[PDB]
């Protein structure tokens, strides 16, 4: 993967010279972002837990998903999709806190779809629920490292489906 | 089943089932119809065994029922009834099969990690499943009360 | 003449066996008797003795 | 894998359900048919190596395969060939014991096909070869007995077709 | 300690420290004062924290301290209130060591099998110690508060 | 001592876009007046000249 | 008329009116004795049928015959009574025919395209020739009631 | 959108946007600071504008709200209202977009399928349309009157 | 696709066999069903609109498919759906009619799911409006002739799901 | 497909409201936008073979991809290459004169890829192509027009590499 | 005329005009007083226009009018400024109809086929119309430049 200061000197390097005003100022704007997403990476590493747990209850919990027949249903495929949730999450806040969502394609991305298909996983169930915890770690860390989890779940989300 | 896990053991040492093992299923097929006798009262008597053994469950343990426990309003102790309902449903599905794999497959492997999402206490869930098989003992005869104790011991340890 | 009037709601789908609708009669039957609450403010116990040493 | 009793249990798993009479009484009918499949098991594990060898003799051997640059040349192939037919015949006894064919389909016919046609492997000769397993142990176990392994030894050259 | 966590990190590229480890460590160095600042006052605080944290957990989740419970009982609560000041100077620890690293190697490792052993609601635990992080942070300079949180809340994560 | 319980039946779910239950309330304030019931036969009309002859 | 049906079909298969067709047409013109039974019937008890179909059918749908609706102003209610005895008509032609196709060709191919030039709510025109396939059915004897309906429910599923 | 609009349309002859079309573009681009205006001269007077077309309605068609009717019911003059209220979205839609073909893609294409289905009369949709067009043109200015009547008018004859 | 008899006889035909006793009693069963197969054909025949109305209202309608963000939002997907009901009851009652469920197999489950899938369709509410229309059907039939409707339209839905 | 303009009537749709602030300021952006695009568009239009001629004169002319071996060799395959790349242009400008790159996505980048692959399209000399058409592209409209036209350029580049 | 191209989408869609076509047309209509002045002004200042254009292409391409070349001889010249005549006109057409159809009906389609038999280079009757385009600009008005560039540009890339 690589951080937005790795794509600002990916992009310079290309060109093999050196960062100008035109790659400061982004730099800048990453280094601005800065405490603000490492507040919300903590947050989040905090009730790490806690997200899964109600989006889990939101979305699928209390449906035919987690009913016999649904995906959800055994206790090992409820294991299954807690630790993917455990994944998504870890991978979002891995993607905030480097700026970019390369991690996501090189890491979450890569495969995901198909190997879905195979276990014949509900997409637009996973979908929902991944939307839900972008939704609740957006109530819990606020507006803006809201809005950034919550774009960086999105574009999970998209791939995904 | 019985069968299945016969069936697995050979297929892992790469052999055709032994003598002992066909002697084992048909010991099992031939006894069968007694294992269909026990499915057929647990099933039978499902209602009134689960609100027993849910019933002293919560004066056993009226933590989980308690304000701040697991399932403290009506409908939390409906999740339970839900929850004995469906172990007692892997019980009967393992009489009848004659073996744990089934049970163990359905709501065995992970149980830890879905009641530490849940929050539930799996030792209290232990004590649940140990009060539908006092009941279901009270409800049947001494030897199958034994036959359905083995799974009903097995599950129990197994979440324990 | 009749001419029942059709209702915004749309018509209830039946319950299933893992729903729990079908349990909230039964919990409703038992009726757990919920623990007292607590009155223990902990402020007299001190951490010397109390804690037990076997 | 599955057999009648898990395919019984899973049918009634998937709406949640107990075990109703039409449950009950399938798993009658499998356990009527207990003793016969028992039978043939014992009797097929018994003559497993002679059913391959008068399968091979009467499907294979004098031909263009056994031939020199034929696929079952080089006698390291041909012990190849003696070792799939006992595969073929042990798991189709799985099957028939199981009273369920998805043993077959997920420890057999799980990448059978592509490893064939990777490896050159005549499709049509191996199930002439099955098809002649199926003739034999039909004539060694009887008609009725025999049909099963004549239904599962079909399954897995329907399979590999 | 955070210079242990970075040699091991060197040790392990088979070199010396890096640029960023290196800075780390003159940080980390530098505010030494305000750290052991922080430690000195929480250990000073620290009965006040762990006690008042105890009581608001007991009014969180009343089920943990009814009868039937794990805490029920005045040497189950003496026993908790142990855990709690146990938990507490481990923090303490990690404050001044400025690594997480005995934290997880004193009161972190095999945590949960302890707790499960004994019949703990480690959700219940670390509501506990989300406790002790509040009346801290309440009871400490703001600025003090942000490196307090960060273990507490670390404590808070791995227990949860 | 708040003590929430915890419900797992979806409490009543706010009025979404598109929800008649939003205009069930204004749909009353208009209070649509319905016609009476109409009282005609069907049975005496000699239809040989009432079909016009245009 | 079903012979004309069948030399269609033939003609489009090029085939000479197999026995499979030659047969059928054969009942049919033995048994045409019945159908122009209930053909004279039906045409004279037309105007009653028709009668008690438009009281049914604005029993069950009086808007259409308010002021709002179509029907209203007495001569609306003459124009259905109308085309009720004009579908009842073509009923009778398609019965004593044999087939569908006089059905087809003078009332249902681009009855939609009439009734929506026209405002007129075809769903209830279904209705109304419901009404009065059901009072020719309860005028008429069982069998013949069975034989009509058929092009009654015909013309209804056409409609609709 | 007319820009998606146009574009399809060169893109049926494989080629770039014709001097009319982006002309048209030209006009439409420029023009948009009054179409979002209109846009919320509508998007303001939602409750009034519905309640007041579907009012004047009911007294224009008194059938639709008569016994026996598509909406006689309370809960079918309110599901009648939303209807309308749907409408004016996609018109609002259409107008923002300079093109009817958010109209034709969210509410028109399928619609008499739709109303055949459920019954409802068309023409009288299409009058609830025109009764919304009135006191739409009647509470917003003269020539953002003409606008947003040119898209009521397509939505009206298109249905209708 | 087949009918019964045809059915029969291909199966008689690809043992290379006449038609025997038990293919005798199967056609004589179908010949006996015959016209009870009719008379449901022309009641469906006529109430074919009404049934998938009456299925509609009492299934899919005033939730979240019909609302926006469910597929049956706007009128092109709810004449959609309402076309996919209509070919549903449609090859229902050509398949009762026939006897036989091949039509159904070869021209409506084939490639059903992958659709279903790639639209983002709701299978479990097909399934439910399946079943209101099976209702539907059987109220209007009877109760043999419904039943007979009812195993096809199940067929449909096990399929689909 | 969409554009800017539809994508906020859609996304407005999907939740089933009306025009939000949001979607008025991103509406007024599109318009500002506006005319410089309907310019870019023009001078576009007026010279289309223009910068498809120089930019083979630029990247690819002269070279072994025209030479024996290379792609280009043959006028066949020359005038492939040229009408490609008159596919690439009015779908650029169609992608400009629109705010999206929806057009390009469902009439590009579907199975484009492997249908070059399976002509043994040099991917790279393509990627070439494209870049000598974004740079010919703005030294006819400019700097901030020319800019959004590479963008879309550099998409298409993307999706087809 | 964009008349009769929104006429032809209309027919061809079996519809009314949209909203979108009659904006057009009405902004067409308004617009076509300043129409009239520019296809006025290219029909005063056509032959210094042409002139001048044609000296910029002989400038361009020498080749073109050198010996051996089509435009040789003082025939074969006035042969080219009678056909940038004929296109000045078509322009003009153009102009005055508001689309592309008049260019694209009587010097667009087969015009390649007729220069491929005349042996004319095509390339370098875009340059000349290229050339005809920045002198009308000079010629012509500021605001109307933008207008006719839109035509000229349509034309250079067509025949291009
Ligand atoms: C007498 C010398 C001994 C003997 C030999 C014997 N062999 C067969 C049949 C076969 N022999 C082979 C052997 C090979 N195939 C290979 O590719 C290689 C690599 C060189 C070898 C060694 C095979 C494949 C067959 C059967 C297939 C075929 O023949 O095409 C027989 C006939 C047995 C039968 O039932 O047909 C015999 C007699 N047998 C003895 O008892 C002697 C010790
Ligand atoms: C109170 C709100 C919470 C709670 C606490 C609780 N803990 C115990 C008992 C023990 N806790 C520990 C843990 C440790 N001992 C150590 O030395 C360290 C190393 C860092 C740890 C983490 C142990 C070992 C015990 C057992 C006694 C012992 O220390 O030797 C109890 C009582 C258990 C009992 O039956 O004695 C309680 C109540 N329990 C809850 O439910 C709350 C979440
Ligand atoms: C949860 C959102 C939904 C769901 C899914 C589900 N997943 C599995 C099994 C697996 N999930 C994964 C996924 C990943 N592994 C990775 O390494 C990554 C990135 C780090 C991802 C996204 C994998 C590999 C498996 C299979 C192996 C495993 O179990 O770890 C299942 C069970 C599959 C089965 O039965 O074999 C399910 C059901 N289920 C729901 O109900 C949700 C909608
Ligand atoms: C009751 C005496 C104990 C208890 C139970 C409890 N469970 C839930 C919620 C769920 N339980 C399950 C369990 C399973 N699903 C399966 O498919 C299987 C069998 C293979 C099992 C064992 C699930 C999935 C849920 C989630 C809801 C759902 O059913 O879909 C609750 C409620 C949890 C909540 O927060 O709502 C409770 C109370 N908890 C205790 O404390 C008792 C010891
Ligand atoms: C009555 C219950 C329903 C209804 C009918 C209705 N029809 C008309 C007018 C006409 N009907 C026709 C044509 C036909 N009717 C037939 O039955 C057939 C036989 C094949 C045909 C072709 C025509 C041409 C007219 C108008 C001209 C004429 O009558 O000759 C009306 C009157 C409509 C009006 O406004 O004049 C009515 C009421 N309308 C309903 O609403 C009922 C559901
Ligand atoms: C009111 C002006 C007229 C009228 C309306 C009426 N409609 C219904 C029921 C429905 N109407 C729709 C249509 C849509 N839903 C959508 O989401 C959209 C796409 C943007 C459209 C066009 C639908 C789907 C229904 C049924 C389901 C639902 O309500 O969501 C009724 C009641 C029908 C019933 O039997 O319940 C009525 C009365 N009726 C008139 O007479 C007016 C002319
Ligand atoms: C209605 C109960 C549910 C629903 C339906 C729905 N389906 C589609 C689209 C398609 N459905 C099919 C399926 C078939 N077409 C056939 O001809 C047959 C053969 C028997 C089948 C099974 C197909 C092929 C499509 C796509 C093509 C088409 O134009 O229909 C839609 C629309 C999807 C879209 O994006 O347009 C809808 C709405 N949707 C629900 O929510 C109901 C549960
Ligand atoms: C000479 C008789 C005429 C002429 C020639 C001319 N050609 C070019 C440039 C190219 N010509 C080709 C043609 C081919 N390449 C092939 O592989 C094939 C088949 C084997 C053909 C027909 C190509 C590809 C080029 C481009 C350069 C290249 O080959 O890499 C030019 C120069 C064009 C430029 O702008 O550089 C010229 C002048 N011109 C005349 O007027 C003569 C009648
Ligand atoms: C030229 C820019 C580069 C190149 C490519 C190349 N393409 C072909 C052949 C085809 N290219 C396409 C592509 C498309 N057709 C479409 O409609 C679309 C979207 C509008 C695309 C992207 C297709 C379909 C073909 C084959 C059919 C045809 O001839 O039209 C070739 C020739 C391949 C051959 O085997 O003959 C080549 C060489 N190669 C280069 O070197 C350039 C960088
Ligand atoms: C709540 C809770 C619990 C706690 C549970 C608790 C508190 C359990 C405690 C229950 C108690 C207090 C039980 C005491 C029973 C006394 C008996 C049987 C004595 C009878 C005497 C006799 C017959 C003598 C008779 C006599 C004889 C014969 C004579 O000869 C003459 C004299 C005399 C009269 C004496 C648990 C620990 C379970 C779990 C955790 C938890 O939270
Ligand atoms: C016998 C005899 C006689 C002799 C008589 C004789 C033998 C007389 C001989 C007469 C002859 C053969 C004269 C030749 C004239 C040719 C000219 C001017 C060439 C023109 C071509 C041009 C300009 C080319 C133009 C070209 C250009 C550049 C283009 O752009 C297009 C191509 C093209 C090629 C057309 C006498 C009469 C003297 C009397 C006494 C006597 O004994």
């Amino acid at each position: 993967m690589q951080d937005a200061i790795t794509a600002v000197i990916n992009s310079a390097d290309v060109q093999g010279k050196y960062l100008d005003g035109a790659a400061m100022d982004k730099l800048k704007s990453y280094f601005a972002s800065g405490e603000l997403r490492v507040r919300a990476a903590s947050v989040i590493s905090a009730n790490a837990a806690t997200i899964v747990k109600e989006a889990v209850a939101k979305s699928l919990l209390y449906s035919d998903v987690t009913r016999p027949g649904g995906n959800m249903y055994t206790t090992r495929r409820y294991a299954a999709c807690i630790r993917d949730l455990d994944y998504y999450l870890r991978y979002a806040t891995y993607a905030m806190l480097a700026g970019d969502a390369s991690i996501l394609d090189e890491r979450v991305l890569n495969g995901l779809k198909e190997t879905y298909n195979s276990l014949g996983v509900p997409i637009s169930s996973t979908v929902q629920a991944i939307q839900a915890i972008k939704e609740v770690t957006a109530s819990l860390v606020g507006a803006d490292a809201g809005k950034e989890m919550g774009v960086y779940l999105d574009y999970i989300c998209s791939g995904l489906s | 089943s019985i069968v299945t896990k016969s069936i697995v053991n050979a297929d892992a040492e790469a052999r055709y089932l032994s003598p002992g093992e066909l002697d084992r299923i048909k010991a099992f097929v031939t006894g069968g119809a007694a294992r269909l006798r026990i499915a057929e009262t647990l099933t039978g008597s499902r209602e009134t065994i689960v609100k027993q053994a849910g019933d002293r469950l919560f004066q056993k343990r009226p933590d989980i029922v308690s304000p701040g426990g697991n399932a403290y309003g009506e409908e939390m102790t409906a999740t339970c009834l839900r929850d004995m309902d469906y172990y007692l449903r892997l019980v009967t599905y393992g009489v009848v099969s004659g073996d744990v794999t089934p049970i163990e497959e359905i709501g065995l492997v992970g149980v830890r990690e879905m009641y530490r999402s849940l929050g539930t206490p799996i030792e209290a869930v232990a004590q649940s499943v140990r009060e539908m098989k006092e009941v279901a003992s009270g409800l049947m005869s001494s030897d199958d009360a034994a036959e359905a104790s083995a799974y009903f011991d097995f599950v129990i340890g197994k979440m324990s | 003449w009749q001419n029942e009037v059709r209702r915004f709601i749309p018509q209830e789908k039946k319950l299933t066996a893992g729903n729990p609708m079908n349990f909230l009669g039964m919990a409703r039957s038992i009726n757990p008797a919920a623990n007292t609450i607590p009155k223990v403010s902990a402020q007299n116990i001190n951490i010397e003795a109390s804690v037990p040493r076997r």
